[PDB]
RNA sequence: ACGCCCCGUGCGUGUACGGCUGGACCUCUAAGCCGGAGCCGCCCCCCCGUGUGUCUAAACGUUUCCGCCCCCCGC
RNA sequence: AAGCGUCCGCAGCGACGCCGCUUUUUGAUUCUUCGAUGUCGGCUCUUCCUAGCAUGGCGUGGCAGCGCGCGCCAAGUGUUGGA
RNA sequence: CCCCAGCUGCGCACACAGACGAAGGGCGCGGGCGCGCCCGCCCCGAAAAUGGACGGUGCUCAGCGCAGCCCCGACCCCGCGCACGCACAGC
């Protein structure tokens, strides 16, 4: 909701310390690099992705998206196991039909008619 | 004391064909066909099996009143689109001998020496009524086909040649009503 | 012009509680009447609270809970189906070019 | 990037007020569809942003709904800086996280 | 308290405010209800006052001799060049459109510069092509009203070449036929006798002589005060009550007086003539 | 509103080791005001006032509405106007007890300007349609019933809609 | 959000119109009112008059030049009515009230546009039918309002073009919607669901 | 002015009131309807200011008539 | 409504009593004003009220007419010259 | 609606009423008791002088009554922080 990319359907992987989450919709998919950004800028939507991986990844150098600043940050680095976890979940969104569009397609605000209307 | 329902329903008699939607209603009779708004009433009109019903559901004595006049006025718009109604007016006068008489077909009547008067005291009739002479002389007759442009017709002049300003008890000249029947 | 008689099926007048359906089972007043839902439970509504449907339920006036239940007829949203509720369409005015 | 996009907007009706004494610090917002106490329930604790133009320079002031107001869906929100009042009947962006009394 | 002897007003609150006429020239406000059984016809003129006279006429009643005032209007023809259409629209009358004549003359061109002599004369330059179809967007009219100036030239006595331009409203039958009338009449003469004929009452629309800043005893009537008064006789003496606390407009007070506009109906037309003949 | 039965006596003394138990029914908004209208009856009846009277039990009168059908209730009343005192009858048809004597609240308020406080009820009995004396309320004891709505409603809460929709039906 | 709202007169109750009018300006929206000759008062019409003419004998003694504003139009007395439901004499108030326009009947240019109206100011939601009522047009024409007739006869081409452009539009949702059920047209769509 | 001319008619709502039809056997009334005052409102008349329509205009901020207005001059 | 009014309480009056309204009388009071609000009447001039005198429409009479009484609606226009 | 905060149900009333009032009245409407009473609402009685005041707009479910749930609203109360005073784990 709040970050560099801002409307983007990503998957979140892994709760990062100071508050923070590791989360990637996948580079070859909707042009997202791994970011981390604050743990409640992610509104949480029903669909879960069956991944096995694991999550604990080098984070050390991971680009992070703060809230205001849109700063251009420097392209694609090296991604030693994050080609590795990006190919893992390119392999899941495929089993799923539409799932490839889902995560490619930026967010729009559902039409509101209720609150009801606003599950996700 | 608030009725669950009151109905009453007025017979269509043949040779008529009545039609009612949202509340107004088109009679079409063999003398004439008007087409009548009752939607100052708040009821249920609805035209079935021939006879047109009236219905009021928890309706006050207030509201069951005016129920009964729109049964009324129902039956007189049938049968003066049916038959017609005709009211007569004899003209009475002690010394002046008033000469009334008939113009545009009809549709206006003069009344000269009122009282010895020089005015010509005229009266139109409200749409589709006519007017003639009395087959008696003294008289005077209006029909139409709606006993409220008749009775009208025939009320401004009973209500306009009456004696005002001068002792009414002591000069009984004017117009009145002397009978009220349909046509036939 | 449906009425308010026994046996009249009716739901809440709002539109967003339409799914709840009654049947009226008994009548007090001009305003007031017994509506059973049809998980059984029963409850004194207003007339003024629902709106009657054009249907009329074979029901007596002296019915067990169980036997009204009997004649009433029977009756979610994610974010990625609405995506692909919403590629349905976005598809179907592409093709009306 | 547009606020409409992920956020829902709400119009700035009032100042939380008296009869007449006004308190600036908590602003009413009427959340669009939002129209029964129950249904704003939903936005109790969001985030808010209000996005204005000092000389032609953006500037997002952000708060908080920090409760309900009344039976209508009409919340109470207070930002970082208070809402003036020519900004009232203009709309504010009600975010779709929540965040805290102390961190906006 | 109730002022002791009553008395009516001084002067018609029905002219209050006098203030000053807009113009000189005073437009119709009001023409004769269209009557479409009618012939077409205007239903005005501008004429120029010449001055009085008495003539004597007789009085039949036995015939007695009676001698009356009467006032000369000259009254060159007026030249028709432009038609006004009007709609009725539910704000009142809208201009639905308005067709000039191709020619303008010196004398009507000239009211429409404040300085004539310095002037490059190049209003109204102004195609025949779109006449049909001005022609007929006119004919959707449902007033219309012919642009008639008036020939201040041929007076000559007036030192005034710049002509007064007016509307007209043809009165007659059937929309169609006011234009096909009126198209007809561009650039043409309109006499008087053609507009008007004798014994017929007509009214008549002007601004009175102006009489400057006057009192309230020329303009209003009220009597003077008498001889023993200090600060002066002609006036209003209590101008107000003590409430309400301001003046009210109902009060006669000193201002203008004259040059207002008036109309003043049934104007009996006892002659219709021309100046050269005898 | 409620209905509770209120047992009081006075207050077993050494001289009266068991006293005379009394109960009064009362319609009452809580048991506060139904240990009020128990006391001023125990006051003005005998002579026990408030001070020396013991309540030995209120407990709630609730009717079972298992089947849930409507019932016919007679309620004789004593109504105190702004003017004087009078004893009034109204019929009723409702669910229960508890809820004829709210209609008849509402009823004596909307007609008569009656506040609960201002009304005491003589007695509620539950009738016959036979027994019915009121010809309004007798006319939806007929089996088979019916009349129409009239009265517009509104499917939901609306500032402004376009013209085209439905908001009544 | 789309704060512009068309508001059709007729049906509604003059003063539960004006309180959802100028709580809707004051909260930013810009409300066009037409056919203001048809907004209703309820009560007998009599009373109606007597409220007027109570209105009429309001003026300034001194000045009536600057005196209390009589308006004669249905929509100047439906403006005056919205106007002290708004603190117009303060900036927050005159700047709503520039966003009211009120018009009698329809004007050209509110052909083909999207008119609303407030269900909860509607006399046949809010008034008993017992009850008499009567028009703004119905009053004013008997207080110098001289466009009644001209009012509705443009008010009636009107709704006949838009009832004509009506019977255009929903027979080409009757045809798209004849098109979007043929199978001809779903075998399409899902050729290309297939190839995403 | 002490003199002369003009202020003419209309229309509508509808007061009191009289009526018509007509309910809860009559009934002007509860529904409906007709007539109806020097009242009231239009019309007319006067004022106001905002609009509408039409006409018209060259060059490279300066030149200047390209369109004009204002002062000045006269009445 | 006792009584009067040819008979007749109420056509019109109306005692004995009783209930109000008004602030156009005069008191009562002393709240404002005593580092001042110019104190009667008239003249002049404007406006307002109706508890309606005339003029408009009516209803009623113990109204034949003429007139007169009583009542209603209406505050538009009027309501003088003098000792 | 001005103006922060309302919805669900049950009644009642039509008089430019609610929005100053008496004695005396009203086949006005709604309830109740034995044609007469009683109770609510309404009506008549009910007339002042600058144009004008339920505060206004207005309202005929914004009036007169009631019930249910809810909401708004003070420097009050509560909690916290600070200032100052006190004989100072505090008040
Ligand atoms: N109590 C009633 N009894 C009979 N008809 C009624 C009643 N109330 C309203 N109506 C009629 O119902 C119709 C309007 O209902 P609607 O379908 O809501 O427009 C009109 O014909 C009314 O006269
Ligand atoms: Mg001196
Ligand atoms: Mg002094
Ligand atoms: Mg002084
Ligand atoms: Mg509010
Ligand atoms: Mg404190």
């Amino acid at each position: 909701l709040e970050g560099d990319f801002t409307a983007r359907r990503v998957v979140f992987l892994k709760q990062v310390e100071n508050n923070k989450a590791l989360c990637c919709g996948p580079a070859p998919i909707n042009n997202v690099p791994f970011f981390v950004i604050d743990e409640r800028y992610l509104l949480r939507t029903s669909t879960v992705l069956d991944l096995k991986e694991d999550v604990n990844i080098d984070i050390s150098t991971v680009f992070e998206s703060k809230r205001g600043v849109v700063a251009d940050r420097m392209d694609i680095d090296a991604n030693s196991d994050q080609k590795r976890i990006e190919n893992a979940i390119v392999d899941a969104v495929s089993s799923i039909r539409f799932m490839k569009r889902y995560l490619a397609t930026p967010f729009k605000m559902p039409k509101f008619k209720s609150v009801s209307s606003l599950k996700f | 004391m608030k009725r669950l329902l009151c109905e009453e329903k007025v017979e269509i008699p043949e040779g008529c064909s009545v039609e009612i939607l949202e509340r107004v209603m088109t009679v079409r009779g063999k003398r004439a066909t008007a087409v009548r708004d009752l939607s100052h009433f708040v009821l249920t009109m609805d035209v079935h099996e021939g006879h047109v019903r009236l219905r009021l559901w928890n309706g006050t004595n207030r509201e069951r009143s005016k129920l009964i006049t729109c049964a009324s006025v129902i039956r007189n718009c049938i049968v003066g689109c049916m038959s017609g109604y005709e009211y007569t007016l004899k003209v009475v006068y002690k010394h002046f001998p008033m000469s009334v008489a008939i113009e545009d077909d009809g549709k206006t009547v003069v009344v000269k020496n009122f009282l010895g008067q020089k005015h010509a005291r005229r009266y139109k009739m409200r749409g589709d009524s006519i007017a003639r002479l009395g087959t008696e002389k003294d008289t005077f007759v209006v029909e139409g086909s709606s006993l409220e442009d008749v009775s009208q017709s025939a009320g401004t002049i009973q209500e306009n040649c009456q004696v005002k300003k001068i002792d009414s008890r002591t000069f009984l000249d004017g117009i009145y009503f002397l009978s009220r029947n349909v046509v036939g | 012009k449906n009425f308010v008689q026994v046996g009249r099926l009716a739901t809440p007048r709002f539109l967003a509680q339409r799914n709840i359906l009654y049947v009226i089972t008994d009548i007090q007043d001009d305003s007031m009447v017994i509506v059973q839902d049809a998980q059984g439970t029963r409850k004194l509504v207003s007339v003024k609270s629902l709106h009657l449907m054009d249907d009329v339920v074979e029901i007596h006036r002296d019915m067990s809970v169980e036997e009204v239940s009997k004649k009433i007829p029977q009756q979610s949203e994610n974010d990625f189906e609405r995506f692909k509720r919403e590629l349905r369409t976005e598809i179907e005015e592409e093709v009306l070019r | 990037f547009d606020p409409c996009l992920t956020a829902i907007p709400a119009t700035f009706i009032s100042h939380m007020r008296g009869r007449r004494i006004v308190h600036p610090s908590h602003s009413l917002l009427r959340i669009e569809g939002v129209k029964t106490r129950e249904d704003a329930k939903f936005f109790l604790g969001n985030g808010v942003v209000s996005l204005y133009e000092l000389s032609g320079k953006k500037m997002e002031n952000r708060g908080r709904i920090r409760r309900l107001h009344g039976n209508s869906g009409v919340v109470a929100a207070k930002f970082e800086r208070n809402l003036p009042p020519n900004k009232i009947g203009t709309e504010v962006f009600v975010k779709l996280y929540k965040v805290e009394d102390d961190d906006y | 308290s109730c002022r002791k002897f009553e008395a009516p007003r001084h002067g018609s609150l029905a002219y209050m405010p006098r203030r000053r006429a807009r113009s000189v020239k005073q437009s119709i406000r009001a023409f004769e209800k269209d009557n479409p059984e009618d012939p077409i016809h205007l239903t005005a003129f501008y004429v120029y006052k010449a001055g009085m006279t008495h003539v004597v006429r007789n009085k039949a009643m036995t015939i007695k001799e009676v001698t009356e005032s009467v006032t000369i209007l000259e009254a060159p023809p007026m030249v028709v060049f432009g038609i006004v259409g009007y709609v009725n629209t539910p704000q009142g009358l809208k201009i639905n459109k308005t067709l000039l004549s191709s020619h303008i003359n010196e004398s009507v061109l000239r009211r429409f510069y404040r300085k004539f002599y310095l002037s490059k004369k190049r209003m109204f330059s102004s195609g025949q092509k779109e006449l049909d179809a001005d022609i007929l967007v006119l004919k959707d009219s449902d007033v219309i009203r012919v642009l008639a100036h008036t020939q201040v030239e041929k007076i000559k006595s007036i030192r005034t070449k710049k002509a007064h331009i007016s509307e007209i409203q043809v009165n007659g039958g059937t929309v169609n036929d006011k234009v096909e009338w009126a198209v007809s009449m561009l650039e043409r003469e309109v006499k008087i006798s053609d507009v008007f004929s004798t014994n017929e009452f007509v009214d008549t629309i002007g601004v009175t002589k102006g009489k400057g800043f006057q009192g309230v005893t020329k303009r209003f009537g009220t009597r003077i005060l008498p001889r023993k008064t200090n600060k002066g006789r002609r006036k209003v003496a209590c101008i107000g009550a003590w409430h309400p606390a301001n003046v009210l407009r109902t009060v006669p007070r000193a201002g203008q007086l004259g040059f207002h506009r008036r109309t003043e109906l049934n104007k009996l037309i006892y002659l219709i003539g021309n100046g050269k003949e005898e | 509103i409620k209905e509770y039965r209120i047992y009081g006596s006075k207050m077993p003394t050494e001289q009266e080791v068991a006293p005379q138990i009394f109960f009064h029914n009362v319609f009452a908004k809580n048991e506060i005001v139904a240990r009020s209208r128990f006391n001023n009856l125990m006051k003005t009846k005998y002579k026990i006032k408030s001070g020396k009277i013991v309540i030995l039990k209120i407990e709630e009168l609730v009717e079972d509405l298992k089947d849930m059908k409507i019932k016919n209730y007679g309620i004789q009343l004593v109504y105190r106007s702004k003017k004087g005192i009078h004893n009034m009858y109204k019929e009723f048809r409702s669910i229960s007890r508890c809820k004829a004597v709210e209609m008849l609240f509402n009823d004596m308020a909307g007609r008569h300007k009656a506040k609960r406080d201002d009304i005491k009820i003589v007695s509620l009995k539950e009738l016959r349609s036979e027994d019915l004396r009121r010809d309004r309320v007798i006319q939806f004891t007929k089996d088979d019933v019916m009349y129409p709505v009239f009265k517009k409603v509104l499917n939901s809460k609306y500032d402004f809609v376009l013209k085209g929709t439905n908001i009544f039906n | 959000i789309n704060k512009e709202i068309i508001v059709d007169g007729t049906g509604h109750i003059a003063g539960k119109l004006g309180t959802y009018i100028a709580k809707k300006l004051l909260e930013g929206y810009t409300i066009t009112v037409l056919c203001a000759e048809s907004i209703v008062l309820t009560g007998p019409i009599h009373r109606t008059k007597l409220r007027y003419k109570d209105y009429l004998n309001k003026r300034c003694l001194v000045n009536p030049l600057r005196g209390p504003f009589h308006y004669k139009e249905p929509s100047k007395l439906f403006m005056r009515l919205v106007k002290r439901m708004v603190p117009y004499k303060k900036k927050r108030g005159a700047a709503a009230l520039q966003r009211l326009q009120v018009f009698e009947g329809i004007p050209e240019k509110f052909e083909n546009t999207e008119r609303s109206i407030c269900p909860r100011a509607l006399l046949e939601y809010c008034a008993n039918p017992i009850r008499k009522s009567a028009t703004y047009g119905k009053l004013l024409s008997e207080f110098g309002w001289k466009h009644l007739n001209i009012t509705e006869e443009m008010k009636k081409k009107v709704l006949q073009r838009e009832e004509k452009a009506k019977k255009e539009k929903d027979a080409r949702m009757e045809e798209i919607q004849r098109i979007r059920e043929s199978s001809s047209f779903n075998k399409e769509v899902e050729e290309i669901m297939s190839r995403i």
